[PDB]
């Protein structure tokens, strides 16, 4: 649950992402799959290479959900449903792998946006994609 | 206790160029307003009520020098964590009862505080290299709780 | 996030609690302390001895709350508000101490209704604890 | 682990009644359905897609009993856990990469399977001491991450 606070900041802090969204998706999940190599078993058939399109597109994918989920903070079981379906029943993905990929998203952000990256956006986009981590590991169908 | 010898080499030299008068404070100033619950065990430190007052309460920077010169050490024995942590262990586990999965936060704020400041120099195979740096820490000091 | 099978779940099994509430509420409190006692730092003011009157007087309010929890499952975070500034902005409590309880919960649950504490109603139960404390632990105010 | 002589009697005098055909099995299913993800391990299980079939599988009930065999063998050395797990954690941890929460996890629903099949029978101060085994033996199968 976020306060008109964090959705304040993170509004604003995502809303500078813009056009670099696929981008800053795509460093994030190399990231992850850098730091934390068993997260690639959950992409098997996957080309995991550096500077694999595949990665990039996926990295697309995950940024514009993010979008979606940011204008939708106030009704986000709803508009993450069937993120939620695959994550949770199809994929069931553990959550600790959601922990991993939120922690490179922030790297990534602190990477890219250093102005933007303070103390109160950190804490708030750190309660966001802890938000989004639990309607997509949670089955509520 | 491991990492490979590229890994080690990628992990001293960013450390050379970190600045151990203001990363720690930044780390830990982080830790207690990302993880508000962490401030319990500061009560002694002072205002710590707002972002603000917490990033420029003097004892959270005094004691985040600390924090990091510890970082120093253990990355100057990194085939030897567990006894470089050994008496912190006891004091944050037997004495504070600092719950292991705090160590873990705290290991990952301050990978996105080295993010911070090296922005794009901060790779993702020098990140990878510094996860295993922070597991490795947080692992040594929860050391009394295995 | 409760699934509409979770919260049928969670009001069947928990309205059977009824007149045990102070009872199952202290039972779970002393379950916590016994086992996991650096919970007992939270509550230093307290008489912790086995059976005192302080915490059974206590556990007749947690389960009250958790009673309400219930019958408010879709606007918790307004409900528990109260709550949560208790928790979450005077206490600071480690939400690991939330995991301690809720399982303490489920270990009264299972103990006390064995009927009740289906696999499903058991995963069921935990989501709710999980969200309750979750709530319960953020600042969204 | 550390238990008293009391706490000893109590445990090993309840773990006596403990069915070992049902319950192993049921805390392994129950782990299976509280914690959905934790059913990926298994894939060579077959029918895991309902609670009613998890509970029923015979490869689960078959699995939990060497769960509940390795839990007896851990109460008949609490003085070397981490010997005893040895070969049990290389397993979990280099092969399976299974995460040291899942361990915590199932350790904790072991215990509500107790509570559910002894009632009245499970105290708090006999739950107070199975916590101390069940967390001893969550942390002897991950020493191998340490
Ligand atoms: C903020 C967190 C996350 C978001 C927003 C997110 C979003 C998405 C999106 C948008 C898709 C594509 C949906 C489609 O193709 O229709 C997807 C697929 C997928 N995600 Fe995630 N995801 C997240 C976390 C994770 C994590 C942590 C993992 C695993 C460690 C994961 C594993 C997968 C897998 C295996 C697929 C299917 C890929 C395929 O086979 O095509 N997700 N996710
Ligand atoms: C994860 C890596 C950590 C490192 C390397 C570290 C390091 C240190 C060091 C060097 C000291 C000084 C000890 C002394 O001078 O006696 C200290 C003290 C302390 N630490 Fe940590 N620490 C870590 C994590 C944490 C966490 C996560 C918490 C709480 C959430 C915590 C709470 C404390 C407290 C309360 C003290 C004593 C404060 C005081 O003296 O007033 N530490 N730590
Ligand atoms: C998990 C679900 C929980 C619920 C439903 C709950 C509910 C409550 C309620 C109803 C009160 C009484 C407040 C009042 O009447 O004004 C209270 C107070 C309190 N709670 Fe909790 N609580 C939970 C978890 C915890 C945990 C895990 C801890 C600590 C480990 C904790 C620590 C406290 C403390 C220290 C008080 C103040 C008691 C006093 O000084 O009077 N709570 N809580
Ligand atoms: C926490 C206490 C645990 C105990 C006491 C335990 C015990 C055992 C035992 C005795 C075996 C048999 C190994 C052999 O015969 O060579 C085994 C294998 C296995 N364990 Fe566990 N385990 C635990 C936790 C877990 C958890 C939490 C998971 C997954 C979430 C897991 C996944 C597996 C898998 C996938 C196998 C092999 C299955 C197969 O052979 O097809 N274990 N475990
Ligand atoms: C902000 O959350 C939501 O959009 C929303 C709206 C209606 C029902 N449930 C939700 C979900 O909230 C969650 C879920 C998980 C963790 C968390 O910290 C929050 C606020
Ligand atoms: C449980 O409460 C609700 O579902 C609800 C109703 C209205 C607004 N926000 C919420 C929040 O949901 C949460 C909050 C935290 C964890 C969680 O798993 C859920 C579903």
């Amino acid at each position: 649950v976020l306060s008109p606070a964090d959705k304040t900041n993170v509004k604003a802090a995502w809303g500078k992402v813009g056009a670099h969204a696929g981008e800053y998706g795509a460093e994030a999940l190399e990231r992850m799959f850098l730091s934390f190599p068993t997260t690639k078993t959950y992409f098997p058939h996957f080309d995991l290479s550096h500077g694999s399109a595949q990665v990039k597109g996926h990295g697309k994918k995950v940024a514009d959900a993010l979008t979606n989920a940011v204008a939708h903070v106030d009704d986000m079981p709803n508009a993450l449903s069937a993120l939620s379906d695959l994550h949770a029943h199809k994929l069931r993905v553990d959550p600790v792998n959601f922990k991993l990929l939120s922690h490179c998203l922030l790297v990534t952000l602190a990477a890219h946006l250093p102005a933007e990256f303070t103390p109160a956006v950190h804490a708030s986009l750190d309660k966001f994609l802890a938000s989004v981590s639990t309607v997509l590991t949670s089955k509520y169908r | 206790v491991h990492l490979t010898p590229e890994e080690k080499s990628a992990v001293t030299a960013l450390w050379g160029k970190v600045n151990v008068d203001e990363v720690g404070g930044e780390a830990l100033g982080r830790l207690l307003v990302v993880y508000p619950w962490t401030q319990r065990f500061f009560e002694s430190f002072g205002d710590l009520s707002t972002p603000d007052a917490v990033m420029g309460n003097p004892k959270v920077k005094a004691h985040g020098k600390k924090v990091l010169g510890a970082f120093s050490d253990g990355l100057a024995h990194l085939d030897n964590l567990k006894g470089t942590f050994a008496t912190l262990s006891e004091l944050h586990c037997d004495k504070l009862h600092v719950d292991p999965e705090n160590f873990r936060l705290l290991g990952n704020v301050l990978v996105c505080v080295l993010a911070h400041h090296f922005g794009k120099e901060f790779t993702p195979p020098v990140q990878a290299a510094y996860q295993k740096v922070v597991a490795g820490v947080a692992n040594a000091l929860a050391h009394k709780y295995h």
